[PDB]
RNA sequence: UCAGUAACGGCGAGUGAACAGGGAAGAGCCCAGCGCCGAAUCCCCGCCCCGCGGCGGGGCGCGGGAAAUGUGGCGUACGG
RNA sequence: CCCCCGGCGCGCCGGGCCCGGGUCUUCCCGGAGUCGGGUUGCUUGGGAAUGCAGCCCAAAGCGGGUGGUAAACUCCAUCU
RNA sequence: GAAACACGGACCAAGGAGUCUAACACGUGCGCGAGUCGGGGGCUACGAAAGCCGCCGUGGCGCAAUGAAGGUGAAGGCCGGCCGGCCGAGGUGGGAUCCCGAGGCCUUCCAGUCCGCCGAGGGCGCACCACCGGCCCGUCUCGCCCGCCG
């Protein structure tokens, strides 16, 4: 909506909103990201540090799909499951646990960062991590590796 | 020249983009050219599927995805084969046959010899001629109740198995999965220098009983 | 002790039954067939040996098989096809030996 | 979509794909060679019939030519 | 409503038309100044050279190509 | 520093200059919310619109970081004999608001209750800020121990 842009009520006034002294030449600082270790230094030091310069080994053929890895959290893992289940477990005397399989739901790593209600379970996933393989325990669980 | 903070940009309009700027306003000519093009080729195959030939069910490559199953190019030779198909009437009442699959597991290739039992069961076969039943084709009736199929011909749904809750028992209490993927990682890493500083080993004993 | 199908290790991978069948008629291409065979020969009958050759079975007979082989790699190229050359040089140069013995 | 990514680059300015995945569409085939069949093949002229504004079909010619320095049929890596 | 164009089968005549599948035994099977190597120049995201071309070298047949870092050895995989 | 012996301008009419695209940032409005989004593709005059499709969410961005990489990947305490039970998601200071209430709120006089109001003081403390601990990844130093198919 041009009619509520700036340049509507920059009619009438001369330089148009770019002074007069300092007139709004072509490129008075060069194009892009030109000078970028010359006379743009401060700019790029101050807000981009680390721009400049190699780092690393060099993988040629990279294909995202081998280093494919979702993880999910302990704090979710019960909500990969439905309710009911979460309930009937509980309530169940038996002491039958559950089965969680992560791989069917999308992950493939589980990391243990939150807290997990006491009933046991059985996470059948790919990888694990230690402090998620110690919490699974200390629960009651299993852990189930699968391919 | 950059303001205070911001992004370093790198826009790729450096050469003459303008003049190779492809505008999609068709886009919705185009939709109902297809759309027309796909009705008018449902009508001239009337009673065959619209979709076309049945497809195999297939596996995903690139770990990312093998828990998946998509809908394959076409049935393999010994697919066929086991089947009872001919490789060259297959395509003849609309099975799809590609001869570069291969076969390396048994249950991908049960799962489509399976596939192709129901599927010619489920196939209503017309006479070469009305007037003389060959032996293959269907009985009389259940022509009149043949009529053309929507859809991708017995869609392939990707279906998992539901496991009961169990009672976990003392082995898998005490497995210690987290110790054992760093075992198993660290023996498929030093299992070449082992076998060889192993088999260096039997160098010097043969040096040093003669 | 369970042993659970991992991701990683020396045997990793989900665990699957394998089929064999006998390979695609397309494995087969580049063998030797006995009728070939035959042709290949009695052309060697006919034409005879390129100069390089001649000039490596030179090395061969005074026993420079290093020098033979450095030789035939600089002209057929790469050091595979330089080694199986050099084995099919010098079996020539055995079954001439020996026919010449007898 | 991957992806402004892996990579390239006074590694500066800048440049820059692919596989997998989802769709549109979907269709596969033929020789040479290797061999078998009496060249079993093809072009053209003359006659007969049929149509003859896409000069074609059939027949008859000890009619001419091409072709054994390879025509045709079978058959092509999914094997034959 | 009236013309024109092809469509769609039906029937007649003149034609070519004998053809497949399975098991078993016995035989057969492949494209060269090309691949590849060196080098030069261009090209590429392709980085001890992605592609293309010139010049020189110049193949093999359980071989050959590919397997994104040059090389040897050794297993696999994958195409032809 | 221009009335300038600085430059442009005889006069009139009409035309005449911060635009569009892409990217990014922040602010703002709206919808939904640990999700969100069909943009591509399908399905059913205005309409090339609109509607629909989640067994069309592939995929994007978000939900986890860190290392060059191999990789790893986000609280603990107590009790009992390394095992068994219990408590189990930091603290300090400042904090808008809420909470308690020592008391105290007139018609003829006292006794005299309910509601409402006020308030010394005392509390739970949002967001946020300052600080102190804690946890994950890299790396360094110092060590003691554990585990098992090889």
């Amino acid at each position: 909506p041009s009619r509520l842009r700036k340049t509507r009520k920059l009619r009438g006034h001369v330089s148009h909103g770019h002074g007069r002294i300092g007139k709004h030449r072509k490129h008075p600082g060069g194009r892009g990201n030109a000078g970028g270790m010359h006379h743009h230094r401060i700019n790029f030091d101050k807000y981009h540090p680390g721009y400049f310069g190699k780092v690393g080994m060099r993988h040629y053929h990279l294909k995202r799909n081998q280093s494919f890895c979702p993880t999910v959290n302990l704090d979710k893992l019960w909500t990969l499951v439905s309710e009911q289940t979460r309930v009937n477990a509980a309530k169940n005397k038996t002491g039958a646990a559950p089965i969680i399989d992560v791989v069917r739901s999308g992950y493939y790593k589980v990391l243990g960062k939150g807290k997990l209600p006491k009933q046991p379970v059985i996470v059948k996933a790919k990888f694990f991590s230690r402090r998620a393989e110690e919490k699974i325990k200390g629960v009651g669980g299993a852990c189930v590796l699968v391919a | 020249a950059p303001s205070r903070n911001g992004m370093i940009l790198k826009p790729h309009f450096h050469k003459d983009w303008q003049r190779r700027v492809a505008t999609w306003f068709n886009q919705p000519a185009r939709k109902i050219r297809r759309r027309k093009a796909r009705q008018a080729r449902a009508r001239r195959i009337a009673p065959r599927p619209a979709a076309g030939p049945i497809r195999p069910i297939v596996r995903c490559p690139t770990v990312r995805y093998h828990t998946k199953v998509r809908a394959g190019r076409g049935f393999s030779l010994e697919e066929l084969r086991v089947a009872g198909i001919h490789k060259k009437v297959a395509r003849t009442i609309g099975i799809s046959v590609d001869p570069r699959r291969r076969n390396k597991s048994t249950e991908s290739l049960q799962a489509n010899v399976q596939r192709l039992k129901e599927y010619r069961s489920k196939l209503v076969l017309f006479p070469r001629k009305p007037s003389a039943p060959k032996k293959g084709d269907s009985s009389a009736e259940e022509l009149k109740l043949a009529t053309q199929l929507t859809g991708p011909v017995m869609p392939i749904r990707n279906v998992f198995k539901k496991e009961k809750a169990r009672v976990i028992t003392e082995e898998e209490k005490n497995f210690k999965a987290f110790a054992s993927l760093r075992m198993a990682r660290a023996n498929a890493r030093l299992f070449g220098i082992r076998a060889k500083r192993a088999k260096e080993a039997a160098e010097q004993d043969v040096e040093k009983k003669k | 002790a369970l042993r659970y199908p991992m991701a990683v290790g020396l045997n990793k991978g989900h665990k699957v039954t394998k089929n064999v069948s006998k390979p695609r008629h397309s494995r087969r291409r580049g063998r030797l067939t006995k009728h070939t065979k035959f042709v290949r020969d009695m052309i060697r009958e006919v034409c005879g040996f390129a100069p390089y050759e001649r000039r490596a079975m030179e090395l061969l007979k005074v026993s420079k098989d290093k020098r033979a082989l450095k030789f035939i790699k600089k002209r057929v190229g790469t050091h595979i096809r330089a080694k199986r050359k050099r084995e099919e040089l010098s079996s020539v140069l055995a079954a001439m030996r020996k026919a010449a013995a007898k």
